[PDB]
């Protein structure tokens, strides 16, 4: 996350950031836009998989 | 060309013929084909397993 060089924002945003990646708020995220928000489950479609005759 | 048609058939699987053209090119590509008939059978096997 980037703040303007000298501004005190980033101070208690660089107390966020190590809270909430410490509490894995970032981790439930993660797995909110990368798998909830995912058009598969990686597992899932690797839960799939049925062949059948040979060629 | 009907007496050794039997004998193709009795090469299709199993049943060892006994009419054999000895060691000629007979002998050997009929058994070539027959090499290649027990792939499919084994496959058949594996396949349905």
């Amino acid at each position: 996350i980037a703040t303007p060089k000298g501004s005190s924002l980033g101070t208690p945003v660089n107390l966020a950031v190590l809270k909430l990646s410490e509490q894995g708020v970032l981790d439930k995220l993660k797995n909110k836009w990368w798998y909830d928000k995912g058009e598969c489950g990686a597992k899932d479609s690797g839960s799939k998989e049925k062949t059948s005759a040979l060629s | 060309i009907f007496n050794s048609l039997w004998f193709s058939l009795g090469a299709f699987m199993q049943q060892g013929c006994d009419i054999s053209p000895r060691s000629l090119s007979g002998r050997i590509v009929g058994g070539v084909w027959w090499f290649f008939t027990l792939i499919i059978i084994s496959s058949y096997t594996a396949n349905l397993a």
